[PDB]
């Protein structure tokens, strides 16, 4: 794998988040190579254990994409994040869920 | 109003850790319907859309057998291209393949395609005439000579403009309620101050299908393409897609910027301007 | 459906 591409991580919800209404927390990893990657969803800094993911596919430029998701009820207290580890990263990168992005 | 069927394959060698990882996915338009993972429990081609589940046991037998055969060739090709590129047996490498066909709204054939990659770079691709190949480098030209001698294009073309087109027609009929939909984008605009003099304008597009969309920023009618942040189109998880594009503007000049949205399901291209008191 | 088996190697 001479060409190595850093993953670009997006954290978002399936529907517009409303506190108290069940939703889906998504972590979309894309643009990375090679395909070996570790993705975890965090609630208040701890790993959420029942997390599904998509079947590996790639884009026009050959770079891979994966969607990790889990059901959640947004609160104005709990903090949610995505943790991604790849060969292109010095340390597992954590992107926090922002209802603005 | 055109449709497509596409199959994506990925083979990743695992030296000293057994057979390569093989993942195959089939999609009709932006809807996945089939899956094969060599690390999955079943070792069969599995349904991933409700309208394909009605297929019989013989359909899944043939899909399992043929997709496994793809895996065997990819396993061989990993060793072969390791020689072509003079690389060690210790490293892990990747082969990716995409092929499929496109039909118009009346079902007529439009285009066929097959593209192969090695370690994330182009290796060999079939041309639009489905009669000739384009190799990416001199290593890939060895493959091109082999496929030209065995006449692989003629055999593949019969699938790309024949079998592929007919089964794409059947899938579109078997899942018309879900596959023949065009969800137009739900659009809105957000505003985020980064200071007391600058703010981020973000243009949103949510809940649209299919996935192709265009978001463009314009200042006073002129484009701002090199000052625009635009993230990858992302799936919502319910079958629809999301995207946004952002621009940093001087506070009080937000009315000078407009976001332009283009999508298959839009009657006219949408124009969004931030509103102020 | 995927292509039938029988493609030659690279």
């Amino acid at each position: 794998e001479a060409i190595q591409r850093t993953p670009k991580i997006q954290v978002y919800s399936r529907h517009p988040a409303e506190n108290g209404k069940s939703n889906f927390l998504n972590c979309y990893v894309s643009g990375f190579h090679p395909s070996d990657i570790e993705v975890d969803l965090l609630k208040n800094g701890e790993r959420i254990e029942k997390v599904e993911h998509s079947d590996l596919s790639f884009s026009k430029d050959w770079s891979f994409y994966l969607l990790y998701y889990t059901e959640f009820t947004p609160t104005e207290k709990d903090e949610y994040a995505c943790r991604v580890n790849h060969v292109t990263l010095s340390q597992p990168k954590i992107v926090k869920w922002d209802r603005d992005m | 109003g055109s449709h497509s069927m596409r199959y994506f394959f990925t083979s990743v060698s695992r030296p000293g850790r057994g057979e390569p990882r093989f993942i195959a996915v089939g999609y009709v338009d932006d809807t996945q319907f089939v899956r094969f993972d060599s690390d999955a429990a079943s070792q069969r081609m599995e349904p991933r859309a409700p309208w394909i589940e009605q297929e019989g046991p013989e359909y899944w037998d043939q899909e399992t057998r043929n997709v496994k055969a793809q895996s065997q060739t990819d396993r061989v090709d990993l060793g072969t291209l390791r020689g072509y590129y003079n690389q060690s047996e210790a490293g892990s490498h990747t082969i990716q393949i995409m092929y499929g066909c496109d039909v118009g709204s009346d079902g007529r054939f439009l285009r066929g395609y097959r593209q192969d990659a090695y370690d994330g770079k182009d290796y060999i691709a079939l041309n639009e005439d489905l009669r000739s190949w384009t190799a990416a480098d001199m290593a890939a030209q060895i493959t091109k000579r082999k496929w030209e001698a065995a006449h692989e294009a003629e055999q593949l073309r019969a699938y790309l403009d024949g079998t592929c087109v007919e089964w794409l027609r059947r899938y579109l009929e078997n899942g018309k309620e879900t596959l023949q939909r065009t969800d137009p984008p739900k659009t809105h605009m957000t505003h985020h101050p980064i200071s007391d003099h600058e703010a981020t304008l973000r243009c949103w597009a949510l809940g649209f299908y299919p996935a192709e969309i265009t978001l463009t920023w314009q200042r006073d009618g002129e484009d701002q393409t090199q000052d625009t942040e635009l993230v990858e189109t992302r799936p919502a998880g319910d079958g629809t897609f999301q995207k946004w594009a952002a621009v940093v503007v001087p506070s009080g000049e937000e009315q000078r910027y407009t976001c332009h949205v283009q999508h298959e399901g839009l009657p006219k291209p949408l124009t969004l301007r931030w509103e102020l008191s | 459906v995927v292509v039938g088996a029988g493609g030659v190697g690279k």
